[PDB]
């Protein structure tokens, strides 16, 4: 949407370059007076997993960012990552800054933008804010 | 004036002295996981395949202290990094593999690692 | 112009003020009290007030606040230790009713050690940008050199 | 909108005006190349400065890891490319890259290639192990 995330000085000015790490979540960034190697935030992904199979995940395959889903019901062996085995889940409204499913399954909570909106464990109706 | 009663108190003097001194206080069945012995030890084979094959030797030797014959001798610790549980994820077996070699790493890495497939298991 | 120039001890606020009215560095002894000059530039005659940073000293900083046109507060660039207290004395310094108006002009020194933090940086260290109510500038300088010295009295006299 | 960030200060150096700024192909170093005629790298999570080079007298304005070869590749204000060994510190060759200055260089791993693009309004391609 082109809005501004953030604006950075630094008192070495004139910043001619830029580069990126292809492994991402570093950049570098060419200045008058030197350089500067920065890194970057998001270094972890939110999720949880309660009891109900529902594991929770934002972004990922088979999940939107925007809104909510995951689940995870497969128990293939322990030596290998197991399959994303996601099920469709209803209704967001805000961001997930982190997202999380209830320990025991009965609410999942999206936290976004300094507000929570909680939303029903399997069924996604807005339970509370 | 050498050993202190401490950890440390500062300072790569005292930090250099400190490795000999724990050396002494576990000798037993060589150092196993090397101490701050770590550091020093890469440049004494900087040409340059020879100490990968040197860390994948420690690497096997670390893994467990099998039966040890013929061509089976991995010394060190017996349980420090196991083997073979059914319910580790995502389980030894997968640096055991690296051992197994072609030629899957280069040359003297190959030589090393042939080796050290046939030493651990 | 009035001028005063303060600073932790060992800042190099002596050696500044030497070099300037004498274009000689020369050997400084700690400053109990203050050292007062007259130097011209550019058909300006800055009265500096350069007054000691040790801690009885600088307890008594608030009696040459009064008058003053602008501000030089001298930083030792390579010392890390006691940028946070730098930080404090300055901003409660710009709390001051006499100092209100006064050009805000902080030079970043030593800055020909190896290690000296950048004018950048501290910049960030001492919340410079903070300061909206009046004029304020950071200058890298050597006062050995004599480097950002007159970058400074420059900007200072374009308040 | 919001997103995930935490804008963190990893290293700083200073220096006179760094052109370029890479990052090494697979190494957890940074190389940028300065106007000191010198291109400098440091590691920047152990804050270790691994080598410099001195490529020039005259700005080097691009800098970047031909990392197979353990090489780097520098392009100055010589009109040159000067490559060197980041670990036996020697310079492994030297070429005239242009008839200009060489403001970046690009490294392609998979072939023995690097384009460098100089202000003589032309790219131009050298195999470094021919």
């Amino acid at each position: 949407t082109y809005r501004l995330e953030s604006t950075l000085n630094y008192g070495m000015e004139r910043v001619w370059c830029v580069a990126s790490l292809r492994g991402s979540n570093n950049v570098a960034l060419g200045y008058d007076e030197g350089s500067i190697i920065v890194k970057l935030g998001r270094e972890e992904p939110a999720m949880s997993m309660d009891a109900n199979g529902k594991i929770i995940w934002a972004k990922h395959s088979e999940v939107q960012q925007a809104n909510l889903k995951a689940m995870g019901d497969t128990e293939i062996k322990d030596g290998e990552r197991l399959p994303l085995a996601v099920k469709d889940m209803g209704s967001c409204e805000i961001y997930p800054q982190t997202i999380q499913h209830n320990p025991n399954g009965r609410f999942v909570v999206v936290c976004g933008d300094g507000e929570y909106i909680i939303y029903t464990a399997m069924a996604l109706r807005n339970k509370s804010f | 004036v050498e050993l202190i009663y401490k950890v440390c108190h500062a300072n790569p003097s005292e930090r250099a002295r400190f490795i000999r001194c724990i050396y002494n206080l576990l000798q037993s069945s060589s150092p196993a996981v090397k101490y701050e012995a770590a550091g020093t030890l890469v440049t004494l084979s900087s040409a340059p395949t020879a100490i990968k094959a040197a860390a994948q030797c420690y690497i096997d030797l670390i893994i467990k202290e099998s039966d040890n014959n013929v061509k089976l001798i991995v010394l060190d610790r017996l349980v420090e990094l196991k083997e073979h549980p059914a319910h580790e994820r995502v389980l030894q077996d997968l640096v055991m593999d690296i051992l197994r070699v072609l030629s899957t790493p280069d040359l003297e890495v190959r030589k090393k690692t042939l080796q050290l497939a046939l030493d651990l298991v | 112009m009035r001028i005063l120039m303060v600073g932790l001890d060992g800042a190099g606020k002596t050696t500044v003020l030497y070099k300037l009215k004498l274009g000689e560095v020369i050997t400084t002894i700690p400053t109990i009290g203050f050292n007062v000059e007259t130097v011209q530039y550019k058909n300006i005659s800055f009265t500096v007030w350069d007054v000691g940073g040790q801690d009885r000293i600088r307890s008594l900083w608030r009696h040459y606040y009064r008058n003053t046109e602008g501000v030089i507060f001298v930083v030792d660039s390579n010392d890390r230790s006691r940028i946070g207290e730098a930080r404090e004395v300055m901003q409660r310094m710009l709390n001051e009713d006499e100092l209100r108006n006064a050009a805000w002009l902080v030079f970043a020194n030593k800055q020909d050690l190896p290690e000296a933090m950048s004018a950048a940086e501290i910049t960030e260290k001492l919340g410079l940008h903070s300061i909206r109510n009046r004029p304020w500038f950071i200058q890298a300088t050597c006062a050995t050199s004599g480097e950002g010295l007159y970058e400074g009295l420059e900007w200072l006299s374009n308040s | 909108m919001p997103l995930r960030l935490d804008i963190k200060r990893k290293l700083t150096a200073r220096s006179d005006r760094v052109k370029s700024v890479d990052l090494h192909p697979t190494e957890p170093w940074m190389l940028a190349s300065l106007y000191n005629g010198s291109v400098c790298v440091w590691n920047h999570e152990t804050q270790t400065l691994v080598k410099t080079f001195e490529v020039c007298d005259l700005p080097v304005r691009a800098a970047k890891f031909v990392a197979r070869k353990n090489w780097v590749v520098t392009g100055a204000d010589d009109m040159q490319i000067r490559v060197f060994n980041y670990n036996t510190l020697e310079r492994v060759h030297m070429f005239e890259a242009h008839s200009d200055y060489i403001r970046c260089i690009a490294v392609h791993p998979t072939q023995p290639f690097i384009l460098t693009s100089s202000d003589d309004m032309l790219i131009k391609l050298w195999d470094w192990d021919k």
